[PDB]
Formats: C-alpha cells, structure tokens, sequence
C-alpha cells in the first residue's frame, strides 16, 4: 500500500512535446492530469481523500506552474545536459518511507534526497549537472521535502480510509480450462485460466487428486479493464498422462471453497 | 535503451460462441512509449478499441491494456498486432481459443 504519481514528459523535438500524468494507490489509478483544460481529474468519489476543495485548488496551482516551468527549463538546458531529441522524461514520487526518481531515457537518473536532488553516480557528469540546475533555488526543494515529508503522508492514510469500500473488497475468481498452443511431440498443453478476481493475491495449481504438479507454470498476473485481475497456468504433460488431472484455484474471496476443474469431457477427448 | 513489447492476450470470461466478453491486449516492457497497438477480428482492425493510461513499471518500461467488448462466433479469428521502433516488421499475437 503506497500513494504516487507516474510523471511521462516526451520530448519529440524543441517544438513538440507530450505529457502524461496519473495518480496511484498500488496498482489503482486514482488522478488524472488533464493536459487540455490543466485540471486534476478524480476517477473515484473518495479520490478526492480527507482534503478541502480550497487545498486541492492550491495543489492543483502548485503543479500547474511547476509542469510550465518544467517544460521550459529542460527545453532551455538540453544542450548544456546533453539531453538530444527525442527523449522522455519519466518521474515517481510519493509515500509507502518517501521517493522521488527521475529517468533520461528510461534509466535511473537523479532522486530527491532529503532536501536536495543527488545525482545517480552511473549517470554521470550529465547528472550531477541537472542537479545543479535542479537545485539552483532551495526554497523550492523544500517545499518538494514538505510535499513529500507532509502532505504526502496525510493524503495516502485518508485516502486508504475514503476507498476502504473499494480497496478492501472481496471478488471471486471463475476459471476454465483449454488446450496450450505450442506443446512438443507426444506431449500436451493444459491451460487454467483464472479471471476476475480481487485482490491480487491468488494460489492456482494442477493437481493429481491432492498432489500438486510442480510442472505448473504461472504466467504473469494481468489486468482487466473492469479492475479484476486474470492468471494462466500451464502444465505441459505426456498425451497418455493427462487422465485425472484437475486445475485448483484458492482465493480470499472464496472462504475455503476453492474452484476445482477437471480435464474431462470434450478436453479428454471421451 | 530500447526494450521490446511483450504481448499476451486474453478474454475476461471463457469463450462461449453468441456471448458477450472483452478481447485484451496487454503490452508492457517497451521502451520508448511511441507504441501503435489494434486489435484484429479476421485481420481487419477493430475499430473503436479502449485503452488505459500509459503507465511504466518500476524498471521505467512501460505497459498499455488495450481491450474491447466482442460477442466471439465459431468462424471468428482474434488477434493483437503491435508496431514499436523495436520491430522490423508488426508483431501479431493470436487470442487462442478451443
Ligand atoms: C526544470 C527541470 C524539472 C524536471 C523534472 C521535474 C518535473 C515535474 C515533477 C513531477 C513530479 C510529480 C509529483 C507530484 C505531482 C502532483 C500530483 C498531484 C497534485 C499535485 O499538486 C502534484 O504536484
């Protein structure tokens, strides 16, 4: 559990440029910047937390001119950094503990430490000469401590409190079985789909009766556009091996009743 | 730094000819985020297809859901083709479906 924001700045050439900007609790996406009207945009009703629509206006004041002030100062220092176009810029920030990390190309770059931005020793001379820029006025760096010490912390607690509905809720998973597209010869592909569960952790194994195949591959956890989470797992067996194999599937939200399939009927085929 | 798209394709529910589902493409792990994903039905391009905020994971790659709501049919083809500076040519992913 952690708040922050996912910062994306694209520099195309000195003319052109794309910025993208989102707020998350985990792997729920909370904010959005909206770059055509300069709003914060909230994508749940308690998004707006325990703050004041007073505090947000000045929030939403503060990264307004720092994301114009941003824009110009990379565009106005990219020859003496070295910075060559096209690049991207990515930025992370919040609370869990406090970070703040920025990438040049998608490598670690330079971070705010305590009060001040400390060059990635490996990115070299280029970053320690962006901190330099980055560090020219301090009164600014630590209102970045305060927002990251203080306001940070504040928010992410009563957040968690307004969403509790949400993040603490219970959705079970349903699964089903297919064949697997690339097995060897005389061997077959066994395929457990799970989907549509919530929260994210999930235990899926083919089993023999109650031994567990330890041949099962859990592929990545991915998501689904309704929030819920999906998981293939596959089993690779001999073709004459495949009798009395079961897909068991165990999950907070089912109180110990876990989904069970069997490769039977028209899988088999019988 | 260039990090090639990883492609994986799945449906929300199982298929079931005449029902309604979602077809998703998840593509994750690229660098830069200059990225041109459709969804496919037969090879022609979906229209219309939704997809999620651009986001990067922890190692800075970043990762797009793409997805649309489809009513799959016992003669239909699904697949994911995505074009990236990585590729010389597009990448297509096939939904795999019994
Ligand atoms: C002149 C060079 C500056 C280069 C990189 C710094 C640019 C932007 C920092 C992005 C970090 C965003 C963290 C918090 C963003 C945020 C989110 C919601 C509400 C806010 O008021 C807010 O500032």
């Amino acid at each position: 559990l952690s708040f922050h924001v996912i910062w994306i700045a694209s520099f195309y050439n000195h003319s052109w440029k794309q910025n993208l900007v989102s707020g998350w609790l985990s792997d729920l996406q909370t904010h959005t910047w909206d770059s055509n009207s300069s709003t914060i945009v909230f994508l749940w009703p308690w998004s707006r937390g325990n703050f004041s629509n007073e505090e947000w206006k000045e929030l939403e004041t503060l990264f307004r001119i720092r994301t114009i002030r941003s824009f110009e100062g990379i565009r106005r220092y990219a020859h003496e950094l070295q910075f060559e176009y096209p690049f991207e810029i990515q930025v992370t920030g919040g609370c869990e503990g406090s970070f703040l990390q920025l990438a040049y190309q998608g490598s670690d770059f330079v971070s705010f430490q305590n009060n001040s931005w400390l060059p990635y020793p490996v990115a070299g001379n280029m970053a320690k000469h962006f901190c330099k820029v980055l560090n020219q006025n301090q009164h600014e760096n630590d209102i970045t401590h305060n927002l990251l010490s203080d306001t940070c912390p504040r928010f992410i607690l009563g957040l968690l409190d307004a969403g509790k509905a949400h993040l603490q809720r219970q959705v079970k998973p349903e699964a089903w079985l297919s064949h697997g597209p690339s097995p060897g010869p005389g061997h077959l592909q066994l395929v457990c789909h799970v989907s549509g569960f919530y929260p994210k952790p999930v235990w899926v194994m083919w089993m023999r009766g109650e031994q567990e195949q330890q041949g099962t591959q859990r592929g990545d956890i991915l998501p689904s556009a309704d929030g819920t989470w999906y998981l293939r797992a596959t089993l690779e067996v001999a073709a004459g091996e495949a009798a009395d194999l079961s897909c068991r599937v165990k999950h907070s939200s089912l109180e110990g009743q876990d989904i069970v399939l069997y490769w039977e009927g028209s899988l088999v085929p019988r | 730094i260039q990090r090639t798209p990883k492609i994986q394709v799945y449906s929300r529910h199982p298929a079931e000819n005449g029902k309604s589902n979602f077809l998703n493409c998840y593509v994750s792990g690229f660098h830069p985020s200059d990225i041109e994903v459709d969804l496919l039905k037969n090879g022609e391009r979906i229209e219309k297809v939704e997809h999620s905020d651009l986001s990067f994971s922890k190692d800075w790659s970043f990762y797009l859901l793409y997805y649309t709501e489809f009513t799959p049919t016992e003669k239909d083809e699904y697949a994911c083709r995505v074009n990236h500076v990585t590729l010389s040519q597009p990448k297509i992913v096939k939904w795999d479906r019994d």
